[PDB]
């Protein structure tokens, strides 16, 4: 509290929404484990099948 | 008027420089009002004056 600027968060983090604490930037990508990926994933084995 | 006996400008005596149009005054702790910073304006934000 009190403070007279905000810092700077580190390059890998970003702040939340209340910018109190400022969090690591949500990696990306699609995952095998995601519903997507595991779809995907599935109608090609199905498909080699 | 000679200012310093010799010169004819006006001497600078303020504690800091005015800032630009694309920064904001900050405080510093334990500073009197007549000195700031010059941090710049966040992003989407502007300043004219
Ligand atoms: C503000 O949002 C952050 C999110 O991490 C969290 O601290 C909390 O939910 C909210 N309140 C305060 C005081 O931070
Ligand atoms: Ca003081």
């Amino acid at each position: 509290t009190d403070a007279s600027a905000c810092n700077k968060c580190p390059d890998d983090f970003w702040s939340n929404e209340n910018h109190t604490s400022c969090i690591a930037k949500e990696i990306e990508f699609l995952s095998w484990t995601e519903p997507f990926g595991i779809a995907l994933t599935l109608f090609a084995v199905l498909g080699i099948f | 008027i000679l200012w310093s006996g010799f010169s004819r400008e006006v001497p600078f005596s303020n504690c800091s420089r005015d800032c630009l149009a694309g920064t904001r005054k900050g405080i510093i702790e334990g500073e009197p009002t007549c000195c700031f910073e010059c941090v710049e304006c966040p992003d989407g934000e502007y300043s004219d004056e």
